[PDB]
RNA sequence: GUUAAUUCCGAUAACGAACGAGACUCUGGCAUGCUAACUAGUUACGCGACCCCGGUCGGCGUAACUUCUUAGAGGGACAAGUGGCGUUCAGCCACCCGAGAUUGAGCAAUAACAGGUCUGUGAUGCCCUUAGAUGUCCGGGGCUGCACGCGCGCUACACUGACUGGCUCAGCGUGUGCCUACCCUACGCCGGCAGGCGCGGGUAACCCGUUGAACCCCAUUCGUGAUGGGGAUCGGGGAUUGCAAUUAUUCCCCAUGAACGAGGAAUUCCCAGUAAGUGCGGGUCAUAAGCUUGCGUUGAUUAAGUCCCUGCCCUUUGUACACA
């Protein structure tokens, strides 16, 4: 009942990303970036997923379903406080897009405060902290 | 008819006379009198710099008054409780008078 | 039970104190032993006050350190009462007997001071006090960062000091505090 | 930890001095003795003289006093 | 330098280990059986609901930071 | 007929536990729960302590309903642990013989002295310059 | 070389620097015609049992 | 018979769970299973029954003192609101989630609204859960 | 000699005095005794409801009362007594009984500091400006910047731990304001949430609230992995306060998940509810505690000594010092 099992996966392959097939389901997908320790308990319980088992013993067409539904978020009714680019500047739709594109949404706002030379870019320009803190004590480690 | 009297003074010994008075007042008219309720004080804690500027060690002042409070009730019409009340009054105790 | 009284599970007398030196600081027998050993204070008052205090209730009032585990006392009750459990488990003996010939072979007999360093002797209520902070930081070693649990390091602690066999963290100190004030003298 | 100082020893010598016969052994006895025959201001220090009170006729009773 | 490579299921060699060993181990807690198997500490105690299904082993006092299991009688 | 109503309060520095006696059977409740049921149950037999020394035939004929305002979950411990050991004490030397209350006492002395003398430790008050009652700020040179 | 048993019978003053050791009086149950004299750190009660490694060392009355 | 005051507290929510599990008509909302509990827990229950399991709890407390509201039920049901580098204040729970607790129990007859502000427990609400204790206690026998 | 002490005894060119300490005031546990309590409860019952005569209901109401709630007068401790130490005097140590046989705080002598405050004053000497103002008003920015160093602080560096549920106990307190445009909130609701809509209690032992506050008690998951410890940084979204937040006021959701493996020379605080773990009030507030004053929970190790170090008060002693 415990002992393991056959076609048993030490890494699974999802979207470009190592997941540790040893651990947990509800915590292995985090390390997923994008995905953390809420989003990933959720999506196994918007499906008939029993998380009391390992992320070794789960079917090759099963995350096949797991997938559809981050990558589907409103599709599977998921909640839309649970999507990290709500209502997106160029797009307009509130998703989830996980480990590839979350850096591919984040980096084009980055020149567009570059293309609007704004405050809230210059800080990242210039390496420093954009939601106002305060560098004259803290920071030190990473500057020389 | 059933006249509620409160005592609010700022002193302790200075309003024991004032409750006790009323008890001898109560008596001595034989009325039916509810007993003076020795009610809770509170104290305003209130601690500043006694420092005005910001050199010096820290200090810190401790201000406390607690105020004391009664309350008696009275089973007689109004004409007599405007007869006691009114004479041989002092600063430290208010007077208050509720019908109900 | 008003007649008798019975320390958990565990008969509080049939104890034996082997050596005549730490008779009257292991108060366990019939005078201060109680079923369990959480209490207000005040033995602490006064300077040999905390001698009639049982040696189980300083030792358990000695796991209080490092702050995270101070201010809580249903800590080490708790684990005192399991730790009395895996100790009989191993040996099978009554296990406030284990912990009297812990404290007996722990406690270095001689130690060294400040007048350089010299060397004098050592009091028994000295001794039963740093041997208790000697045992009960041995517990805490092995049970930080690593798989094993306190109430296992510290029956496993016991069991060992009890026979002297030199690889527990108190009678570690045993050796070495004796032989630095053997040479240092 | 208590040693008496100028203020008792002369309020409790001159009480003694004029006052001998109502006095008696024990410390409750002639505590409230001491009550009646000067004005006292406070409840500590009418406990505080007479202790001393009570500590010289043990000194009298064992013999003369300088 | 070290670093703790503790299973997370039970291979057939280690499972057998699991029969007949821990039967001539005196002391049953899942921290002693997860040092000499090199396997996580959760999975002992998934052991041990396993064995108390079985009927082998006997709880003494149980704790959830630590559970206690003894023996079966000698006679 | 007679009303064996003896009111019995014990206290620890919030803990006010008041323990009423009455004729009755051997029940113990406070606020209806018995003893057998206060967090944390570790100390299981240091609730049952005046039974582990004095006997269920004394406790036979008094049931014993407590009222208890303040304290924690420590401090509650030993306020009904004295209440109900002190309920007793009322109880037994104005309605039966003083003979069965200078033994009953002398048992309960050899144990400890706390089951019937309340611990005047209190919380004293924080004082300015220390986040305590004793400890100042770490104060610094320069 | 064999150890003794010594006992605590009376306390002079605090010796050391700190006062943190104390000159002690002890009779050895042995024969107790026989006492060295000798100092102990920490809190000393007279009239209990201590123990002795050797009578070899002995310390100056200060 | 006994009451609640004589059945061990800490398996009798799984006893009253059990009751619910039995019959499981309480209107569930939807968003249950996804829902964070208060707004400073910081994760979500490992069990996908914890609605009736604090539903449970919400029937024994007013069994206890009735005439709680959902802004007075907040505080029992809340915590230590770790903000992280901050240090750790009590916060209070939620208003939805502990609300549809209590409407869950007012559709069928378990509570009834109280007079001038509360919820009291409706006679129907205190023949189950006396006669469940006797259920435990055979259990414990 | 003794004391916490110039505390006293006792010698004595000292005597008569005086201050400081002491004394005085506030608070804490002891009060089954008084006064009172319908702005608090207790005991019994009337009902109503549950289970099989009994048990529960801060569910209602009532014939008494203060044992639990509170404050007035108070009383209670004084070494009072005993046994040892000491001129056996000042006094000291341990013990019986008793809630205390050394609770904490306020005040705190003469005299001085070239310590700070002219930025607390319609308290002020002298000097400056006074029309193109160092007077006043409005708009914006800074006081929040950052190679760096330092200090007061919070968080952790994890299995005595993290998470999720069940559970359970506080008193300091506070609450609608002259101007003042500004209160604590109960309840049913919309919404996960911050928030929004209706009513109502409370100027306060009436209502928030019987302050269901946390670590801690119990049951699952975690398993030595910088990993479910840690939350720094960062992006997207919802409202509050505010005319105005951009330099994210403030909070809520998801996600990003760094260093940190118990910290060197050194240094800080504390000895009985004590250090420390932990939460809640007040000032700071339109929006607000990473500060601080109070209060509450849990609650220890060691010692009852010393001048070794660092400081304080005397006497003798030598001085070429006397802003010493």
């Amino acid at each position: 009942s415990l002992v393991i099992p056959e076609k048993f996966q030490h890494i699974l392959r999802v979207l470009n990303t190592n997941i540790d097939g040893r651990r947990k389901i509800a915590f292995a997908i985090t390390a997923i970036k994008g995905v953390g320790r809420r989003y990933a308990h959720v999506v196994l319980r918007k499906a008939d997923i029993d998380l009391t088992k390992r992320a070794g013993e789960l079917t090759e067409d099963e995350v096949e379903r797991v997938i559809t539904i981050m990558q589907n978020p409103r599709q599977y009714k998921i909640p839309d406080w649970f999507l990290n680019r709500q209502k997106d500047v160029k797009d307009g739709k509130y998703s989830q897009v996980l480990a590839n594109g979350l850096d591919n949404k984040l980096r084009e706002d980055l020149e567009r405060l570059k293309k609007i030379r704004a405050h809230r870019g210059l800080r990242h320009f210039w390496g420093l902290r954009v939601r106002g803190q305060h560098t004259k004590t803290t920071g030190r480690r990473g500057r020389t | 008819h059933r006249i509620r009297i409160t005592l609010t003074s700022r002193n302790v010994k200075s309003l024991e006379k004032v409750c006790a008075d009323l008890i001898r007042g109560a008596k001595e008219k034989n009325l039916k009198v509810k007993g003076p309720v020795r009610m809770p004080t509170k104290t305003l804690r209130i601690t500043t710099r006694k420092t005005p500027c910001g050199e010096g060690s820290k200090t810190w002042d401790r201000f406390q008054m607690r105020i004391h409070k009664r309350l008696i009730d009275l089973h007689s019409p109004s004409e007599i409780v405007k007869q006691i009340t009114s004479i041989s009054i002092e600063p430290g105790v208010e007077v208050e008078v509720t019908i109900a | 039970t008003p007649d008798i009284k019975l320390f958990g599970k565990w008969s509080t007398d049939d104890v034996q104190i082997n050596d005549i030196s730490l008779q009257d600081y292991i108060a366990v027998k019939e005078k201060y032993a109680k079923y369990l050993p959480h209490s207000a204070g005040r033995y602490a008052a006064k300077r040999f006050r905390k001698a009639q205090c049982p040696i189980v209730e300083r030792l358990t009032n000695s796991m209080m350190m490092h702050g995270r585990n101070n201010g809580k006392k249903l800590m080490t009750v708790r684990i005192v009462k399991h730790a009395f459990e895996i100790i009989h488990l191993l040996t099978g003996e009554n296990p406030l007997q284990v912990l009297v010939n812990a404290i007996i072979n722990s406690g270095p007999r001689e130690d060294s001071t400040r007048i350089r360093r010299q060397a004098v002797d050592v009091s028994p209520l000295r001794r039963v006090n740093q041997a208790i902070w000697l045992l009960c930081t041995g517990a805490r070693e092995a049970a930080f960062r690593n798989i094993k649990t306190i109430a296992e390091c510290l029956a496993d602690e016991l069991i060992n000091a009890a026979k002297g066999s030199s690889n527990s963290y108190a009678i570690k100190k045993k050796d070495e505090l004796e032989r630095v004030a053997k040479s240092n003298r | 930890g208590r040693v008496r100082t100028k203020t008792v020893k002369k309020a409790a010598r001159v009480i003694i001095e004029k006052y001998y016969t109502r006095l008696g052994n024990d410390f409750h006895t002639n505590k409230r003795v001491c009550e009646e025959i000067a004005i006292i201001p406070s409840k500590k220090l009418r406990n505080k003289i007479a202790g001393y009170v009570t500590h010289l006729m043990k000194r009298i009773q064992r013999g003369p006093v300088r | 330098r070290d670093k703790l490579n503790n299973l997370v299921l039970f291979d057939k060699a280690t499972y057998d280990k699991l029969c007949k060993e821990v039967p001539n181990y005196k002391l049953i807690t899942p921290a002693v059986v997860s040092e000499r198997l090199k396997i996580r500490g959760s999975l002992a105690r998934a052991a041990l609901q396993e064995l108390l299904s079985k009927g082998l082993i006997k709880l003494v006092s149980k704790h959830r930071a630590q559970v206690i299991y003894t023996r079966n009688t000698k006679g | 007929g007679p009303l064996q109503s003896v009111q019995v309060f014990g206290r620890k520095k919030t803990a006010t536990a008041v323990a009423h006696c009455k004729r009755g059977n051997g029940l113990i409740k406070v606020n209806g729960r018995p003893l057998e049921m206060i967090e944390p149950r570790t100390l299981q037999y240091k609730l049952l302590e005046p039974v582990l020394l004095l006997g269920k035939e004394r406790f036979a004929g008094v049931d014993i309903r407590v009222r208890v305002k303040g304290g924690g979950h420590v401090a509650q411990i030993y306020a009904i642990r004295q209440s109900i050991s002190k309920a007793l004490v009322a109880y037994y030397q104005k309605y039966v013989d003083e003979a069965s209350k200078k033994e009953i006492k002398d048992i309960l002395i050899q144990y400890d002295r706390t089951l019937l003398v309340a611990d005047p430790r209190r919380c004293e008050s924080k004082k300015f310059g220390g986040p305590g009652a004793r400890a100042r700020y770490q104060k610094s040179y320069r | 070389q064999p150890i003794k048993l010594a006992r605590v019978t009376k306390v002079l003053g605090r010796t050391g620097s700190q006062g943190q050791c104390t000159q002690v009086r002890v009779e050895f149950m042995d024969d107790t015609s026989r006492s060295i004299i000798r100092n102990v750190k920490g809190p000393v009660r007279e009239g209990d049992v201590l123990t002795l490694l050797e009578s070899e060392r002995e310390a100056r009355r200060l | 018979g006994v009451t609640v005051k004589d059945v061990n507290q800490q398996e009798f929510v799984r006893a009253l769970a059990a009751f619910l599990k039995k019959s499981g008509k309480l209107k569930v909302p939807e968003w249950v299973d996804t829902v964070k509990l208060a707004k400073h827990k910081e994760l979500a229950p490992y069990d996908e029954n914890w609605f009736y399991t604090r539903a449970a709890s919400t029937a024994r407390h007013l069994y206890l003192r009735g005439g709680a509201g959902v802004g007075s039920m907040t505080k029992i049901y809340g915590g230590r609101q770790r903000n992280g580098v901050m240090p750790s204040h009590f916060s209070r729970g939620s208003k939805s989630v502990a609300r549809r607790v209590l409407q869950a129990l007012e559709g069928l007859k378990m509570v009834e609204k109280d007079q001038d502000g509360g919820r009291k427990l409706t006679p129907q609400g205190q023949r189950d859960l006396d006669r469940i204790a006797g259920q435990v206690a055979a259990a414990k026998k």
